[PDB]
């Protein structure tokens, strides 16, 4: 009788390697202090 | 001469442990403290004319 593949079972030759590839990542703007904390951190202002 | 025989594999690192958390980043007050004042006075003038 003639039979599918699937009825062998598999055994395997190959070395497997699973590279993955590294994702995209966003960055966003980021700052300790704004230029408007940092001239608000003065305690009296000449102009105002 | 011989062959030599297989070489023990490298092993995969067993990979870095995350807590996963909620964390609120404090940085130091750099702001002054601000509030609502009433100045009350009188502006003096005298005048020699």
């Amino acid at each position: 009788h003639q039979l599918s593949r699937a009825d062998v079972t598999t055994v395997s030759t190959f070395i497997d390697l699973n590279i993955t590839m590294l994702e995209d990542h966003e960055f966003v703007p980021l700052e300790v202090y704004t230029r408007h904390e940092i001239k608000d951190s003065g305690l009296l202002d000449y102009t105002e | 001469v011989q062959f030599e025989q297989p070489r023990r594999c490298p092993t995969r690192p067993e990979g870095q442990n995350y807590t996963e958390g909620i964390a609120v980043v404090f940085k130091e007050n750099i702001a002054p403290y601000k509030f609502k004042a009433t100045m009350y006075y009188k502006d003096v003038t005298v005048s020699q004319v």
